[PDB]
């Protein structure tokens, strides 16, 4: 299967033998087991020209895996700021959620990834979006002890 | 799937097995010496089929037979070895065929149908010749199938049985000699063309003009039908190939497997044929019944399959065309249970003496109406137990009787079942 | 990269002798082997002599059809390894070809086949030919397929099936061996492209003018068309570049996985537009299956032109028939036909009725009509099991009668799976 080569590739981080499966027409949103395509594991791993050649080429920014997760999700978790801005960019969505009904700028302020809350933000993320438990990104700062994510919550 | 073992049994079973091979010899190229003369390759394609010589072994319990075959015209092509022959005759008592007599030489004659089949590349089966009327055809014949089918399981059994007739001999155990080996041959063999006295005399007396016929007016039909359905196993040919592959595609059900042979056109002893018949006119000898070699009506019942085998070159459109027109145009004779019963094939050779030829090999349930025959003939014999001191004398039990005499009625009631089904 | 073929039956090895004869002219491979000129050797191996050699196998349990190719115009391309044969027959019956008899040359077969894939560094996987109504071609085929899943169960199996048909048919069990291989395959196939002889008889009748067709008029027609799907592993295109593609782009259910193939322009040999042949891929006359599209909805739906071809002319058929026909589609699917072209011309053989054309399209489409072709089978099915017709033959060579009923059952299962997914 030249689709699962692709996963392969793009998960490791060889940006050379991705344009060589790809050039033998591997399926760019080629699902592994839990439906993740290539644009997920190379925005999990940061891997920005791998992210930009499957972007140009027709990857799902928007796609889902079977838990929800967006690659805009796993960048903002992993804290990948150069692949956050392409993928908005590309028009991610910004307000995604997942099964466990976190968005992005959860994942981004439970790992401190300030500089890229910021990004967020500006491209109209919810503050005030809740997940399964209740808990706004807000409320992360506030029960965290994070003051400087609280400062940059508010602005 | 190669090579065929013939056997001839009995009086008739050597008269018509003779006859046989001075046909295909003939359409072949052999010479009684041995050695070819033909002038085309589609005849020696498949001569390993019946020949290496003929793989011919003859069998009789009254030696005087010998010499009747080895003095014929192609008597001196068979191998000596092969000749088994007793030393005193069986007299039409099917007992001292199955029991007594004939048992004490099948030994020997399996003895040379093991050499025979023990020098074959890959063998097909055997095929019997012989009587059913007769002491030795029948009974010794019908003793050797299943000493053959215990020692060749893994092999077909093909039979060529003659069905007597009051209007051919007056012998009346008869009908005791032939019930008693269709009680064997439902058993065991594959495959049986049922040849009748009764319909060769009809023919021969009716449709011929001959005012008496004798064995050789009758021997001429019998071994004319023969080559006819050995035509595809002879030549070169996609359709019922080996033996095997025939059956499978005749017989659907294990004990109905007796065939109705026909075959056209009629002639005569070495006579005329003056135009040859057009296709159309062949087609239309199928539910002829006066072309039948067994005496039954196809309109009495219903064909389960039907292979037809045309010799010679002719249209293979035309064929087809008027294969297909007959099916439909009495589409209430054809069993509709089975889809594509009847299956067509066509040989470029013709038979030596006619430029086309036709013949018909069909399982019609109308065939009951033979066993009826049989079955009355032995029924009004065996009620008044005349003749039994003879069979039970070589061991037989009376019980046997009332056995084949009931599996006979089976074997009727079975025809009758398939008749009157229905798809719905 | 590599894939090999197997030829089973003489349907299979006929039809393999006519693409491997049409494989060689393409490639401009000698009888020989030898070659005076890579993509093409996803086929065929190389010997240290300069020495092209195919990676096929031949399987008959019966020599007379192997024996003319190992003494024929092509004896010195295979090696005798390769050509394998038994001495009795199956007869038409598929419990012979799967249980008596082919289980005593199983062994040899798969074993030879070991040697080819010895050979092969990344192999892909198994193209298979073979026949329904055969005996050979039912048992023996559905025996090798189930051991192919164990002894290389990780990789692909695809079948090109001869769907009966009673103007060249040989056997009347022949619904009987088409119900139990398409059984006992069904869960080992990956994608199977099935070949209604009658339309083959019909197509040569009516666009190659003959009378009464032979085998080699068939197999020729048939060569063409499996030459044209197998193009794509052979010349390195764009579409279905190896043998996963072919599930990935036709096949959306495991289970119903039978492409119908059209093949566009049959010229007798006694030119065409882009947008005339792609006309006539949605003309009912030129497909391989007999069946009404219409009356049926499109799972998927692929075009493989090769030839002289525009990319623009493509996009233009295309839109005259996505607006000037009303092809239904289901509602889950993509709906865009996928298309891939090779600049080469259709190769003829030298003698052939057909002719050199200087374009040709073969579209494969994963349609709901052909679920009629399986009613016509199962029917015939029903008609002679309902009276036990010709059964004894089959349970006295191994086979248990229930078997029958296990197919049965799975074929009216299959037909209850096109309708769901069509309505
Ligand atoms: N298209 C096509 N069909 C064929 C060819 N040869 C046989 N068939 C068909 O295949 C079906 C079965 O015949 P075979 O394939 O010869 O049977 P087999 O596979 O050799 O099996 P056995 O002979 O019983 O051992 C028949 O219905 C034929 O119509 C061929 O060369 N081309
Ligand atoms: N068609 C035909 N039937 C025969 C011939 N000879 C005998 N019969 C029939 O066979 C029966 C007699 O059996 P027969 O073969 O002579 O006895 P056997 O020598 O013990 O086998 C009678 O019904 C005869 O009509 C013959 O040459 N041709
Ligand atoms: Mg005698
Ligand atoms: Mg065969």
């Amino acid at each position: 299967d030249l689709g699962k080569k692709l996963l392969e590739a793009a998960r490791a981080g060889q940006d050379d033998e991705v344009r060589i499966l790809m050039a033998n027409g591997a399926d760019v949103n080629a699902t592994d087991a839990s439906g993740l395509t290539p644009l997920h594991l190379a925005a999990t791993y940061g891997h920005l020209e791998i992210v930009e050649v499957l972007l140009k080429h027709g990857a799902d920014v928007n796609a889902i895996d079977i838990m929800g997760s967006t690659p805009l999700h796993l960048a903002a978790l992993i804290g990948h700021l150069e692949i956050v801005e392409v993928l908005l960019k590309h028009g991610a969505d910004v307000n995604a959620v997942d099964t466990w009904g976190d968005t992005p700028l959860h994942l981004a302020a439970i790992m401190g990834h300030l500089e890229i809350v910021e990004v967020l933000l500006k491209h109209g993320a919810d503050v005030n979006a809740q997940d399964k438990f209740g808990k706004t990104a807000f409320d992360i700062s506030i029960d965290n002890g994070n003051e400087d994510l609280a400062e940059i919550l508010q602005k | 799937m190669r090579e065929i073992v013939h056997i001839q049994a009995g009086q008739c079973g050597n008269q018509i097995g003779a006859k046989f091979w001075e046909v295909i010899s003939d359409e072949h190229g052999i010479d009684p010496t041995g050695s070819y003369h033909g002038d085309s390759d589609l005849q020696l394609e498949r001569i390993n089929v019946y020949y290496n010589v003929p793989r011919a072994i003859l069998v009789d319990l009254e030696p005087g037979t010998m010499d009747s075959v080895r003095s014929g015209p192609f008597g001196q092509i068979f191998r000596p070895d092969n000749f088994v022959f007793g030393q005193s005759g069986a007299g039409n008592n099917w007992a001292k065929g199955h029991y007594t007599e004939g048992a004490e030489l099948v030994d020997s004659v399996l003895d040379v149908v093991r050499k025979e089949s023990e020098s074959c590349d890959c063998l097909q089966g055997f095929q019997l010749t012989h009587s059913l009327g007769g002491g030795t055809g029948s009974g010794m014949g019908t003793l050797l199938i299943s000493k053959i089918r215990e020692e060749y399981p893994d092999r077909i059994m093909n039979t060529f049985s003659v069905v007597p007739s009051p209007k051919v001999s007056d012998t009346v155990v008869e009908p005791y000699n032939a019930t008693l080996s269709v009680h064997q041959l439902v058993e065991n063999t594959d495959e049986t063309y049922c040849i009748d006295n009764e319909a060769l005399y009809d023919i021969c007396f009716r449709t011929l003009k001959l005012t008496t016929p004798t064995y050789g007016d009758l021997n001429h039909l019998v071994s004319a039908t023969m080559s006819g359905v050995t035509t595809c196993l002879r030549f070169p040919g996609q359709l019922n190939a080996d033996l095997r592959k025939l059956a499978v595609n005749m017989v659907p059900f294990p004990r109905l497997h007796f065939f109705m042979p026909g075959f056209a056109p009629l002639t005569s002893r070495g006579s005329q044929q003056y135009r040859a018949l057009t296709v159309p006119e062949l087609t239309q000898q199928m539910f002829d019944a006066k072309n039948m070699m067994a005496a039954c009506d196809p309109r009495h019942g219903r064909y389960l399959t039907v292979a037809a085998v045309f010799r010679g070159r002719m249209s293979m459109k035309e064929v087809d065309e008027q294969m297909l027109n007959v099916q439909n145009k009495n589409s209430s004779y054809f069993v509709e249970w089975i889809p594509n019963n009847v299956k067509t094939a066509v040989c470029d050779i013709p038979p030596r003496g006619l430029k086309m030829s036709a013949t018909f090999i069909g399982n019609s349930t109308a065939i009951q109406e033979l066993f009826k025959r049989i079955s009355e003939q032995f029924t009004a014999m065996f009620r008044r137990k005349a003749f039994l001191h003879w069979y039970t004398g070589e061991g037989m039990d009376e019980m046997e009787f009332t056995e084949a005499e009931s599996n006979m009625n089976d074997l009727v009631s079975e025809y009758q079942q398939y008749q009157d089904a229905t798809a719905d | 990269r590599e894939c090999i073929s197997i030829h089973v039956g003489q349907a299979g090895v006929q039809i393999g002798n006519a693409c491997w004869e049409l494989y060689c002219l393409e490639h401009g491979i000698q009888p020989d082997g030898q070659m005076p000129s890579d993509s093409f050797n996803t086929f065929f191996s190389e010997t240290g002599a300069g020495k092209h050699v195919p990676r096929a196998v031949f399987v008959d349990l019966e020599p007379t059809v192997i024996d003319e190719v190992r003494t024929g115009t092509y004896r010195q391309l295979f090696h005798p390894e390769q050509l394998i044969t038994g001495k009795e027959d199956a007869a038409n019956n598929y419990a012979r070809g799967h249980y008596t008899i082919g289980k005593e040359i199983i062994d040899l077969v798969l074993d030879r086949i070991r040697k080819l894939a010895d050979q092969c560094t990344g192999l892909q996987g198994f193209s298979v030919f073979h026949s329904f109504g055969g005996g050979t071609g039912s048992g023996f085929t559905s025996l090798l397929m189930e051991r192919l899943s164990v002894d290389y169960g990780k990789k692909s199996k695809l079948e090109f099936s001869i769907y009966p048909a009673p103007q060249v048919s040989t056997a009347v069990v022949e619904p009987y061996n088409s119900i139990l291989t398409t059984h006992t395959t069904l869960e080992h196939s990956d994608c199977a492209f099935m070949v209604d002889n009658e339309a083959i008889y019909d197509i040569c009748r009516r666009n190659l003018d003959i009378e009464r067709p032979t085998y080699t008029n068939l197999n020729r027609l048939i060569g063409q068309i499996v030459s044209s799907i197998t193009a794509s592993l052979r010349f390195d295109g764009a579409l279905n570049v190896d043998l996963t593609e072919f599930q990935t782009n036709l096949v959306p259910y495991p289970r119903a996985h039978f492409p119908l193939a059209t093949y566009a322009p049959v010229i007798s040999a006694e030119q065409l537009s882009v947008a005339e042949i792609t006309n006539a891929c949605f003309e009912p006359a030129n497909q391989m299956v007999k069946c009404d599209p219409r009356h049926g909805k499109y799972m998927a739906c692929c075009l493989l032109y090769r030839g002289d071809v525009v990319p623009k002319d493509v996009n233009a058929a295309i839109a005259t028939i996505k607006t000037k026909r009303t092809i239904q589609f289901v509602d889950w699917c993509p709906t865009g036909f996928k298309v891939g072209i090779n600049y080469e011309p259709p190769t003829v053989v030298p003698g052939g009725d057909l002719a050199k054309v200087q374009r040709a399209v073969c579209m494969l489409s994963n349609t709901t009509a052909i679920a009629e072709a399986w009613a016509r089978l199962d029917h015939k099915f029903d008609l002679m099991y309902a009276k036990r017709a010709f059964v004894h033959w089959y349970v006295g060579e191994g086979m248990e009668e229930g078997e029958f009923s296990e197919a049965r059952e799975d074929m009216a299962a299959l037909e209850k799976d096109y309708e769901e997914v069509g309505v």
